[PDB]
This record gives C-alpha cells, structure tokens and sequence, in this order.
C-alpha cells in the first residue's frame, strides 16, 4: 500500500526509509528502559516529600492516557493553604532512548 | 511550499569557482551535507524529462505534472515508441550538486553540463503564498534576484512537485 | 476533620472497586 | 524487463459462490475482499493500425489511489510447452492528470463498460474474476471472466509449471485458452 | 451445517427398518391387512438410499491438490484469550489492593 | 466464532477502559487528597 502510494507524491529519503522499520528486541529494548525510565521520576515523587516538608510541597497528576512509548506528566507547586500562588505550573513529557 | 528555482546571477569568476564560493557562503552561514541530487532533462520533439527528489522520474511539454511512476515506467514508453514518439535530438543539459540545510530548510546550487551552461540554484519551502519571507533567505545569500513568478492564484494547489516545470525555464536559459 | 474526610474518600474509593469488581465477576460469557 | 503470464477462463452465473468458496480457501490467508473498477481505455494510433494497450482500467473506489494502465500486448515467441506469456510492463500515473496528457497528446478513448468483480492473492501469482455490466453512456457479457495474472521478470520461468497446477485446482468448470 | 444435518439423517436412515422388516410376512403363515407394505420396501428402499448416497457423494470434492477448505486458520482469537487473562490479571491487582486498603483502614 | 469472540474481547477492552477510566477518576480523587497531608 504505502510503496505504491509513493509514487504519487515526492516523498524525501526519510519517507522512503521509513516505509519500512526495525522491529524485534530493539522494540523492547526502548520499551522496558522507557518504563524504569518512569520509575527514576517516581522516585521524585517521594523526592518530594524528601526535599521539602516545611518547605512549599509539591502536588502530582499524571495522564488519563498514555500512549506506547511517550507519555506527559502535570506537575505544579501549589503552595500551601492558597490557591492564588499558581505562578509555576511545569510541564514534562517522558523520552524512552533520550531524556525527559 | 515548492520554490521556484533562480538563474545564477553571480558570475564573476569561474562556475566551478562560483559555486565553491557560493558553497563556502552556505558553509559560513552553517549547514550539513544533506547527500548530492541532480536534475535530468531529455527534450522529444517537446516533451522535457526530468528527475529530482527520489524514486520518481517525470516528463512534460505542457502538463501539470503527469509523474507518479519511477523512470521505469516511462523508458518502457519511450522504448516501446522507437519509431513513433521517439524524436530524441541532441542530449539536453543536466545538472547535479550536492544539497545542503541551514536550518528547517534545504538548500540545492546546480552545474554545468557541457561547460558552457548555467549554475543556478534552487531553494524550497515547509508551509503550503508567503513567498515575502522566504525571499529574506536569499537576501542573506546574495543580491537581487529569484523573481519566482510561480504559479499564483491557484490555492491546482499549492504547486506539488509542478516547481519541475519552472524547472523547464531554467532549461529555457540556453 | 482532614483524616477524616480521608478515610472516607479511601472508603468511597473501596466501594468503588468493590462494586466494578463485582459487577464484571463474570465479563466472560461462555467457552 | 518484465513479462506477465495468463490462463483466463469463465464459468456459469448461478455457479460462482460454490466456485469462489473453495477459490478463497486456496492460497489466500483470509479475509476475501472485493473491487469496483472503472474501465478509461483509451487508442494511440493513427499512422501503423497498432495502438497501444492504454486499457486504463482502475478502481472508482476511495480516492487517493491513483489510476493508471498497464502495458498489455505483442505476444512475443517461445514459452516452449507453457500457457500464454507476454513481454509487459506497468505504469502509475497522478490523479487524472494521465488523462489530461493522453487528452492533450491527441487520443481517444476505447471503452466505456466496466466489470466489477472479485480478486484473490495467490502466492508468486494472483487471480482475479469479474463480469461485465450492460450500462448505457450515462450508466453484458452475462458471464464472469476469470483469470490468472501473474507478473515478474526474466528469471527462469519455471513457476508457470507451478501457475499449472492451480490449473489443478481449477478442474470443475475452469480450463485455460489463448485468443486468437 | 445443512451438509452436517444431511449427513446424520443418511446414518440415522442407513440403517432404517426395511432391513427388518424383510423377516415379517414369512412369520405370518396363519393370516393374510395392509401387508403389501412388506413387499414395496424390499428394493425401492435400498435403491433410494443407494441413490440419496450416491448424491452425498458426489459433491463439491474440496480436496484436489493440496489443503484447501480451511476457515479458522487465523488471528488473535489467541490474543482474545490473553485479553481474558488481562481481565483475570487486573482481577487480582483490584483484589490485592483492595485487601491492602482494608489492612490500611 | 472469530467475529463473535471478536465482541467477547473489544466490549472487554472497552470494558477495560471503562476501568481506567473509573480508575482515573479514583486516581485523580486520590491526588488531591495526596497534597492535604502536612507531614
């Protein structure tokens, strides 16, 4: 299907080799890292607890859905007691081979 | 989205030496080689063959783009019609170079073919029009130049690989 | 008041669960 | 460059569904699937009564797919002991724009029937099966055509034994025929 | 599964009661009813049903070259069943945290 | 059979995200409550 449907229009290089891909343990071989991946930014989670007590804590909220490989994560302050301080709400998106 | 390709305005030396001084500018401004294209042309009394990017080859006198098949496809046509289409006159000029990026963008200068041919350039686009901005590149890259004149009120939209034919233009230039 | 309205969210929830459980004990219709 | 191989048949009307059952249960995974066509034949000729095949016969389903014709003709000599075999080739081309270029090269047209049908992915080879439809300009054969097309280069060849013993398969109501 | 039905009513009549009843009006040598039915299922039985098998047995004769005739010989009905282990698994992950929540309250 | 398991799995799947989606819910009923605790 997509190699005939080539034709039809000037597809770069990239295109071209990507047609078709690898497949096999390289799949897995992101796939599981991506997980423990996950895993190091739980550990901030409790980081969290860890960094600050007294200090402005910090709130959690995931995704409701997340893909194969990628996924994001909502992550804001939250300043205790007050909700008028939401000045630094950051968000990351999660990187297998790579880094968030 | 497809520019239009331009004529070399600079000529003031050697068109080897022009297009290494044009590569060098390229070069300075910063880029990477992105591989080395050409750019075919086999003129039937007029149909005009072409070639560019990779796996397709096309020829027109006067159509919009009729190409979505390899050259294959079209050599079989040309040799089954030996004796009836085939009025191959003297080989056409082609031109080749390699192809660069500065940034989210790509960059191609051509080459002579039998010496005393031409060593244009030609620049592409992303967006699908804006045909004020793009020209600021080449404002950085030389003079004056790059009329485009592509084909405007048609967004028969947005000029699909139809920049092949304002490629005949170059080939016009002789 | 704030382990209290703890507990009963951790209770809301359980109910929860409890009943999602149970209503789908037997999703699988037949083999 | 590339040569193409053919044992046409036809068989009855009211025996296709016991014919295209076991046809689907022959080299074919799953899932049997169907086309509607759209017959753009087309002539060039004019100065040697010998045109070409422009029988630019392409389905009228969901766009994007592009229509094209295939180049069909000039049985050359040899397949010594083998069914039909012809020198061939192929060709896509854009979205009508093919049309455009024959429309603007001087040519006309050639058919204006169309034979929707059924197709069935042997293994090396492909068979395929359809019946024309009597329609008017702006809409026959009362006869389901089928046919065994397979396509590929030089080689050897020797897999028009194997296209033979599909011929096996097809003993009931299927034989194979040149024209003439 | 009209082939399946036609053939478990060509066993069930294969051994139908005209065999049986070949051994009737000799043992009635004291009384001669209807037993002219005796004699009608002597021939015309068997012939029916040597023709009713005959036709069963010709019939479309899938099997010519190779394996044809196939029709499960596919897909994730194997994955269908690990799905059913997904929902089995994810019984026991809600089970489990259930069974932590109430040891937590 | 294949299209009929075919529906014993897809509702199931659904059936599955209807889950996550309850989940989700408790979950973000959770997060929340994950920030009142002022240890």
């Amino acid at each position: 299907k997509r190699m005939r449907l080539s034709g039809p229009q000037a597809f770069d290089k990239n295109e071209i080799n990507s047609i078709q891909s690898t497949e096999g343990l390289l799949e897995k071989i992101i796939k599981q890292a991506k997980h423990i991946f996950l895993r190091s930014r739980t550990a901030a989670t409790i980081d969290s607890l860890a960094s600050r007590i007294e200090d402005p804590q910090i709130q959690a909220h995931w995704s409701n859905i997340n893909d194969v490989y990628e996924s994001s994560v909502k992550v804001l302050i939250t300043s205790q007691g007050y909700e008028q301080i939401c000045k630094s709400i950051q968000l990351q998106l999660n990187i297998g081979v790579e880094q968030v | 989205v497809t520019c239009v390709s331009q004529m070399p305005v600079a000529e003031g030396k050697s068109l080897q030496q022009t297009v290494e001084l044009l590569t060098k500018k390229l070069e300075m401004l910063g880029a990477e080689k992105q591989g080395t294209f050409c750019v075919d042309c086999e003129t039937y009394h007029g149909k005009l063959m072409y070639v560019m990017h990779y796996p397709l080859s096309c020829f027109a006198l006067f159509e919009n783009g009729p190409c979505l098949i390899a050259d294959t496809n079209f050599d079989v046509l040309m040799v089954k019609l030996k004796g009836f289409f085939q009025s191959a006159k003297a080989s056409k000029i082609e031109t080749r170079g390699t192809r660069y990026q500065y940034c989210d963008f790509l960059v191609k200068v051509g080459t002579v073919t039998m010496g005393p041919s031409a060593r244009g350039i030609s620049v592409e686009v992303e967006y699908g029009d804006c045909w004020s901005l793009l020209l600021e590149f080449l404002q950085s890259f030389l003079g004056s130049h790059a009329p485009g004149a592509p084909t405007v009120f048609g967004n028969a939209v947005y000029g699909p690989a139809d920049t092949m034919i304002q490629y005949m233009e170059l080939f016009n230039k002789i | 008041s704030e382990l209290q309205r703890k507990d009963a969210l951790v209770q809301k929830h359980l109910t929860k669960l409890r009943h999602w459980q149970q209503v789908l004990e037997d999703i699988n219709v037949q083999h | 460059n590339m040569m193409e191989y053919l044992l046409q048949g036809s068989v009855l009307d009211h025996s296709l569904e016991s014919l295209i059952h076991r046809l689907r249960g022959l080299c074919d995974n799953m899932e049997p699937e169907t086309f509607l066509d759209h017959e753009m034949v087309f002539l060039l000729k004019g100065q040697q009564a010998s045109p070409f095949v422009l029988r630019a016969r392409r389905s009228m389903d969901r766009a994007g797919a592009p229509w094209h014709l295939r180049y069909l003709g000039q049985p050359e000599m040899g397949d010594k002991n083998r069914h039909a075999l012809v020198r061939n080739c192929v060709d896509i081309a854009t979205s009508e724009n093919l049309t455009d270029f024959l429309m603007e090269m001087g040519f006309r047209m050639d058919h204006e029937f169309v034979a929707k049908g059924h197709l069935f992915r042997k293994g090396i080879m492909k068979v395929v099966v359809y019946k024309i439809f009597r329609i008017l300009v702006p809409g026959l054969s009362l006869s389901y055509l089928v046919e065994l097309s397979v396509v590929a280069p030089a080689g050897q060849d020797m897999v028009s034994d194997d296209m033979r013993n599909f011929a096996e398969q097809l003993k009931p109501l299927v034989h194979l025929e040149k024209i003439d | 599964n009209e082939r399946l039905r036609a053939l478990e009513d060509i066993e069930r009549e294969i051994g139908a009661i005209l065999q049986n009843a070949g051994t009737a009006i000799l043992e009635l040598s004291k009384e001669k009813r209807l037993l002219d039915r005796q004699a009608a299922a002597f021939t015309t039985s068997v012939q029916h049903v040597e023709a009713e098998l005959s036709a069963q047995i010709r019939y479309l004769t899938q099997v010519a070259t190779g394996q044809p005739h196939e029709g499960s010989s596919y897909s994730s009905r194997k994955d269908c069943q690990m799905a059913l282990k997904r929902v089995d698994y994810a019984r026991l992950k809600i089970s489990d945290v259930a069974r932590t929540c109430e040891q937590m309250l | 059979r294949n299209q009929q398991l075919r529906a014993l799995q897809e509702e199931c799947d659904r059936k599955l995200i209807t889950l996550r989606d309850e989940v989700s819910i408790d979950l973000y009923e959770l997060e929340e409550e994950y920030y009142s605790s002022s240890s």
